[PDB]
């Protein structure tokens, strides 16, 4: 265990993120037993995880970690059940992780986060139903949006725009946002209102394209221009918790679910791979920057699996 | 002062947390029994065979701790009413497990939400849990004053908020509760935890919840104005509400992070204690009526039964009523005996129903004030009280007072009387049979004779109280008609309730009754205009009496004799609650019926729908002659 790095990793690993260099960021929470809290970790070697003995850095958060995000190379932003968003700073030699800022602005659990195209700002999703606009630099909340009528599930920022982000909520609304418009939020859905929206991924290339996964395990393909759902497929036996796009030229879409299964989808929503390796809840996914055909999956089974994608 | 708790959706260490909240002054904690993000699968491998432990252990707190300080919270992921089979099955199983664990720990209450309209399967499942074992662990339903959907910000271009009036629509939150409750056949264990929002709704919406079973007010930190000095404070209007809720004695809860960051959580709590101690003191009435709030008692029948010592004791501890009685006689004397006739004319004054002699004493104070001469009879059938009277007459009253130990209908008087005086009146004026008693004694009144009281009138008002409806339903007894509870009046300090219309007179009687064919039998039709959506559970009763001229007594809340606590209101329940809508008239019909043997009331609601005729033929309830 490196300095400020505890022995045990909490069993429930909620986050799996790969830096440019191929470092692995793991955040995990304790959802069971007496101590109900969260951790932060670093794996300068990819396949060293989940063993803390080979980890380069780590720390413990006051509370659990529902969602975590990279802020470039140094910073890490947290969705804490505490009802706080918090930032921790990585070390110069990257040996330790120390809390930059911790602000209790949400009134309930903080469920989802994404950082803006700038990386100078971010947006948060809480079960208080509110979505907030953050100055990472000034460490404050310029805007509070109460668009939704239920708890907020996912908030995905536009890759290419600092004013545009998607939001999905249990109120069976998916929102496209432009901070610029006086009514920022704009409701987008298929023909008929359907099963709940659970997972959001913006397309890397085409900033007019996004995908949503329902609670029914049907992943859907959304064109904002026509604002009409062209294509959807039945991938998962259960709720689609996560949707991640590969770095590849024409990308690959990674679909993760509470059915404890993973699949990777082609551009026409057609499944190339099916992996039953995880024995519990598959939480997060990142693609190997270095070996682009490699995929890194976590779950509550404390299992870290590395994937060779065909 | 004010019982209060702190709601939280995050507890790393139950040990650490609990001390903190208590340090700050919180009587109780509301927290998850399983982690709110910790979602479980009950049917599908592999995650069905997830290895335990499924939560933290009971050992971490004293049984006493669990019993007194923890309120459980259903995990938010559990949605029994999901459109998707798999989620509905899993939430069914998860809700049972969580609820089952609450009871394992002996938690005093458990919080479940009404945050959408269709909560049918949820009610079904809870109802099952309730009909499994015999426990007293309450269930608090989390319902907002205002639906989250009608409190969104109008920042959605394609789906704007409708700024049209929604009278019916802003009451949607109550319909949520009403249905859930009704599916659950009004279990006494299911009460309301009423989430108060940023923006209070229209007063009419708040008017809904008056008589509902509310154990909790939930206040998010989001609703707290900040004073100049940075203190957490509440709208003038929120204060009126909090003041109202204190009167209903509820347990104030606090949810949300400490926005007033340059202060302890005590800041919030302090305001409530601050408002509480700043409320007016309890008046004399309010002191007397302390524990008797929505307490159902059988109406007294001092005709067919003999009142206990301590019964008479307390009922004489009403100074105002006897002041009023004294004064009525004071005025009658001066009006009957000219000052020239003062020593030539002594008046024959007969107390009919004397008990232990406060009215006789007041009859005496009346003469000393009005300086005229009065011959006293004390007629009383309870021979136990007659003991107190003949002990007084021997010691103090002397031969001025002839104690007559008999029924006023029996006693053959040596002489006719100038004035007859009586306190033979129930909470519905005539329910002790004051009319029949004084009708039988009227033959021994001089033709110019006065009665105090000269007249009385009952009044009736439609009410909504699911709490009293539940309390009445509870009064079932074995070896009696399973619905006798509903066909009988109860005296009660009506408290958790809503009067749907102002009172109207029901029955009136005048004494003496010079009527050629005296009949105390009555049929009356009443129409009560209602202007909110509401549910009728029964009809409150009060009365007014004329002692003499301008001297009078009333338990009618508009004309209420002030300080006079001698009579609590009466309640005529109905078997089946009747939905009423804004605009509609409640039509009630009341019959007073008699035998040689007994007198009784019957009643029917004839609009906006019909009720069954209640107490038909005095089957469930009568008053002995
Ligand atoms: C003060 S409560 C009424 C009192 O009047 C007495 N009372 C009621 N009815 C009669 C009656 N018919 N004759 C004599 N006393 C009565 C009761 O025993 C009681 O003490
Ligand atoms: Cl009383």
């Amino acid at each position: 265990l490196p300095p400020n790095a505890p022995a045990c990793m909490e069993r429930q690993l909620e986050a799996a993120r790969y830096r440019s260099d191929g470092a692995l960021l793991l955040g995990a929470s304790s959802l069971s037993g007496r101590c109900w809290a969260g951790s932060l970790w670093l794996f300068k070697d990819p396949c060293a995880a989940p063993n803390e003995g080979f980890c380069s850095a780590g720390v413990q958060t006051e509370a659990g970690v529902a969602d975590l995000t990279w802020v470039g190379e140094r910073g890490i932003l947290v969705a804490s059940d505490s009802g706080a968003v918090e930032l921790w700073e990585l070390d110069e030699n990257e040996t330790l992780i120390v809390s930059k800022f911790c602000k209790y602005e949400h009134d309930d659990i903080v469920s989802t986060v994404s950082v803006l195209s700038s990386g100078t700002q971010a947006v948060s999703g809480s079960k208080d139903i509110c979505i907030k606009v953050w100055d990472l630099a000034q460490q404050v909340v310029l805007s509070s949006y109460r668009a939704h009528a239920a708890q907020v599930t996912c908030v995905a920022a536009s890759p290419h725009k600092d004013s545009v982000f998607l939001s999905c909520s249990e109120d069976n609304r998916i929102l496209l946002w432009d901070t610029r418009c006086p009514k920022p939020a704009s409701q987008i859905g298929c023909s008929a209102p359907g099963y709940l929206p659970t997972s959001l991924a913006w397309h890397p290339q085409q900033s007019e394209v996004f995908v949503f996964g329902d609670e029914n395990g049907t992943v859907s393909l959304v064109d904002t221009k026509s604002t009409s759902c062209v294509l959807s497929s039945a991938v998962h036996s259960q709720c689609v918790t996560g949707l991640v796009f590969s770095p590849h030229s024409v990308p690959f879409l990674a679909s993760l679910s509470e059915d404890c299964s993973l699949a990777v989808l082609d551009s026409s929503l057609s499944e190339l791979f099916r992996s039953q390796a995880h024995r519990d809840f598959v939480r997060d996914a990142t693609w190997s920057p270095l070996n682009h055909s490699l995929l890194t999956t976590v779950g509550w089974d404390h299992q870290v699996v590395h994937h060779v994608v065909p | 002062r004010v019982s209060s708790g702190r709601d939280l959706n995050c507890v790393p260490e139950i040990a650490d947390t609990l001390g903190a909240v208590a340090k700050q002054g919180f009587d109780f904690l509301c927290m998850p029994v399983f982690h709110p993000r910790f979602k479980r699968e009950f049917i599908q491998e592999p995650a069905k065979n997830r290895p335990g432990p499924q939560t933290r252990s009971d050992l971490l707190l004293s049984g006493r701790d669990w019993n007194t300080l923890i309120v459980g919270k259903l995990s938010p992921w559990i949605r029994p009413d999901s459109k998707v089979e798999k989620i509905r099955r899993n939430s069914e199983a998860a809700m049972l497990q969580e609820l089952n664990f609450g009871a394992y720990l002996g938690l005093p209450a458990f919080l479940l939400p009404l945050n959408q309209e269709d909560n049918t399967n949820l009610a079904r499942v809870l109802t099952n849990h309730i009909h499994t074992g015999h426990h007293s662990s309450m269930f608090w339903m989390r319902v907002p004053l205002v639906a989250p959907e009608d409190l969104r910000d109008d920042i959605i271009e394609n789906a704007p908020t409708t700024h049209t009036e929604e009278y019916s629509g802003e009451e949607k939150t109550w319909m949520w509760w009403h249905n859930f409750r009704t599916l659950c056949d009004y279990s006494k264990r299911i009460a309301v935890a009423l989430e108060i929002g940023a923006d209070l709704p229209s007063n009419h919406v708040i008017d809904r919840w008056l008589g509902e079973p509310i154990k909790a007010a939930i206040l998010p930190t989001s609703i707290f104005l900040t004073n100049k000095k940075g203190f957490p404070v509440l709208s003038k209007m929120h204060q009126r509400l909090i003041f109202r809720l204190l009167k209903l004695e509820v347990q104030f809860i606090i949810t949300g992070t400490n926005h007033h960051s340059e202060k302890e959580f005590c800041s919030y709590l302090q305001y409530l204690e601050y408002l509480s101690q700043n409320r007016p003191p309890p008046n004399a009435y309010e002191l007397f009526a302390k524990g008797y709030e929505d307490y159902l008692q059988s109406p007294l029948q001092p005709l067919m039964d003999n009142l206990e010592s301590q019964t008479y004791e307390v009922f004489e501890k009403d100074p105002i009523k006897y002041s009023q009685y004294q004064q009525a006689i004071y005025k009658c004397l001066l009006d009957r005996v000219p000052e020239e006739e003062k020593d030539t004319n002594v008046q024959v004054l007969m107390v009919l129903g004397a008990g232990r002699g406060p009215l006789v004493n007041a009859s005496l104070r009346a003469a000393k004030q009005a300086d005229r001469r009065i011959k006293l009879y004390a007629v009383e059938k309870n021979p136990n009280a007659v003991v107190t009277l003949e002990n007084w007459q021997f010691e103090e009253w002397g031969s001025q007072v002839t104690v007559v130990s008999s029924d006023m209908r029996e006693w053959v008087a040596p002489e006719k009387a100038d004035i007859i005086v009586s306190e033979l009146l129930g909470s519905f004026a005539d329910n002790e049979l004051s009319p029949e008693c004084l009708d039988g004694a009227q033959h021994f009144l001089k033709d110019d004779g006065v009665s105090i009281p000269g007249e009385y009138t009952s009044f009736l008002a439609p009410i909504s109280s699911s709490k009293l409806y539940n309390e009445v339903r509870a009064c079932r007894e074995k070896d009696r008609d399973p619905e006798a509870q509903f066909e009988m009046p109860y005296v009660v300090r009506l408290h958790n309730f809503h009067q749907l219309s102002a009172p109207q007179p029901c029955f009136t009687f005048s004494h003496p009754n010079r009527d050629p064919m005296i009949d105390n039998n009555r049929y009356c039709t009443l129409e009560f205009p209602v202007e909110v959506n509401t549910v009728l559970h029964g009809f409150a009763g009060y009365f007014e009496t004329v002692l003499y001229q301008d001297i009078t007594l009333s338990i009618r809340p508009e004309t209420h004799s002030p300080g006079m606590f001698s009579w609590f209101p009466i309640l005529f329940p109905i078997k089946q609650p009747i939905t009423v809508r804004e605009g509609q008239t409640i039509c009630v019909r009341f019959w007073r019926c008699s035998n040689s043997k007994k007198v009784w009331y019957e009643w029917a609601v004839t609009a906006p729908v019909c009720s069954a005729i209640h107490n038909p033929t005095g089957r469930s309830y009568t008053i002995g002659l």
